[PDB]
């Protein structure tokens, strides 16, 4: 695991995809609020980060720490939305959100 | 005929009144270009200098404005509406009573005619960009979202918590010219007052100086129907007819005493 | 009585349940850390 770059590109190609996969989940928290994803996320990229144990290019490192920073604010909403079942607040993001085709 | 009939009689009057006409342009320009109020002290003022162009004395100003009222609903659908001062609200249509003027549109909905330019506008801004009409539209885009805010504020909402939820929906706080409106939003707020959308509630705590909230300015006050507001949140979310009274009753709420009911 | 045995109820979910996310939360900011502690010791590596 020291340098092979099939590994890091597997690795930036996972890490795209949970990025489009995660933009999935940030509208389904914006209607709903789901911890699942951030969790879930958070495990993909610490595991994909445990592959990248002992490779060293930057690049990954910095969008892991984006991964990391996204992950981070899922789980923050969804703990919030969790805590009640702001409603504007969801609901001018949705307007503008379902303004968003 | 009712209205052929009662067109004519408005001719009639006009033959006593061709002032009603140029009242009305005056009127349409002034808000066009500005979408504004005006006081009872401008509308008697360019009355009576009209009397005097007219050489012809003046008669009831209750009449005058009446007149005109049915002038503009018979070929417009319109209401002239004054509003109740500015001190009635801190401490029968007056009409000739009431202190500030403007025009109201009062027909209701053709559902399909407003989605269709929904979808016009819907190829505009597609087609767009990567403006005055549009200009406004964002202009008063932001102000409806603002009003929501004080909605869910109650009908207050300091400065700083409003700021912070302008910067929640990516908007610039930096001071920098706005974007399309090459503006500052404090310049927006200024107009939401000029145009009496807003209110500015600015008061002296020793420990913290000036603190400031917001609150609704009558213009939209009067202009924000309640059936209007809600069927407007029913479209917001693109809600069924399921929730209607249960979120009718949370605007409610969210409203309290937001009006001078 | 049985309306404080439901409100137990729902606050035993409630704070059981929250309180197993925010062990979730402590996990995910164990990770971010151990991120931080072994990439920015790449850095150290790489950039000395």
């Amino acid at each position: 695991k020291d340098g092979d770059p099939q590994l890091e590109f597997k690795v930036l190609q996972g890490y795209r995809d949970l990025e489009s996969e995660m933009h999935k989940g940030r509208a389904q928290v914006t209607r709903t609020g789901d911890i699942g994803v951030a969790m879930d996320n958070l495990n993909a990229v610490d595991s994909l980060f445990n592959k990248v144990i002992g490779i060293k290019n930057n690049g990954l490192f910095a969008h892991d720490a984006r991964a990391m920073v996204s992950i981070s604010e899922l789980a923050q909403i969804s703990v919030r939305n969790l805590k009640f079942d702001a409603d504007e607040q969801s609901a001018a993001d949705q307007q503008e959100e379902s303004d968003g085709d | 005929d009712v209205d052929l009939t009662e067109d004519l009689a408005v001719a009639k009057i006009v033959k006593e009144n061709p002032v009603a006409r140029k009242m009305v342009r005056y009127i349409l320009s002034r808000g066009e270009s500005q979408n504004s109020i005006i006081t009872r002290n401008k509308l008697q003022s360019v009355i009576h200098e009209a009397a005097r162009e007219e050489n012809i004395a003046k008669p009831s100003f209750s009449k005058m404005f009446m007149d005109i009222n049915a002038i503009l609903y018979n070929v417009y659908g319109f209401e002239l509406q004054g509003l109740p001062s500015k001190n009635n609200m801190n401490a029968e249509p007056l009409g000739h009573r009431a202190q500030k003027f403007i025009l109201l549109n009062n027909v209701p909905h053709s559902k399909n005619f407003d989605d269709f330019k929904i979808l016009q506008s819907a190829h505009t801004y597609e087609e767009l960009i990567v403006l005055s009409t549009d200009r406004d539209l964002v202009y008063k885009g932001v102000l409806s979202v603002i009003l929501c805010i004080v909605f869910f504020s109650k009908n207050n909402i300091l400065h700083q918590e409003l700021i912070k939820f302008l910067e929640t929906f990516g908007i610039p706080s930096d001071g920098s010219k706005i974007a399309i409106l090459n503006i500052t939003i404090e310049d927006l707020i200024k107009s939401l007052e000029k145009r009496e959308y807003i209110v500015r509630l600015e008061e002296k705590s020793d420990t913290d100086g000036e603190v400031i909230s917001y609150r609704i300015g009558r213009r939209t006050q009067a202009e924000l129907g309640l059936e209007s507001l809600e069927k407007l949140v029913q479209e917001i979310m693109g809600l069924e007819k399921e929730q209607t009274k249960s979120l009718h009753d949370d605007i409610i709420k969210s409203i309290g005493d937001s009006y001078s009911i | 009585q049985e309306e404080v045995i439901a409100l137990f109820e729902k606050c035993r979910n409630k704070y059981k349940e929250g309180q197993k996310k925010y062990m979730e939360i402590d996990e995910a900011l164990n990770r971010l850390h151990n991120s931080l502690k072994a990439r920015d010791q790449n850095y150290k590596n790489a950039e000395k």
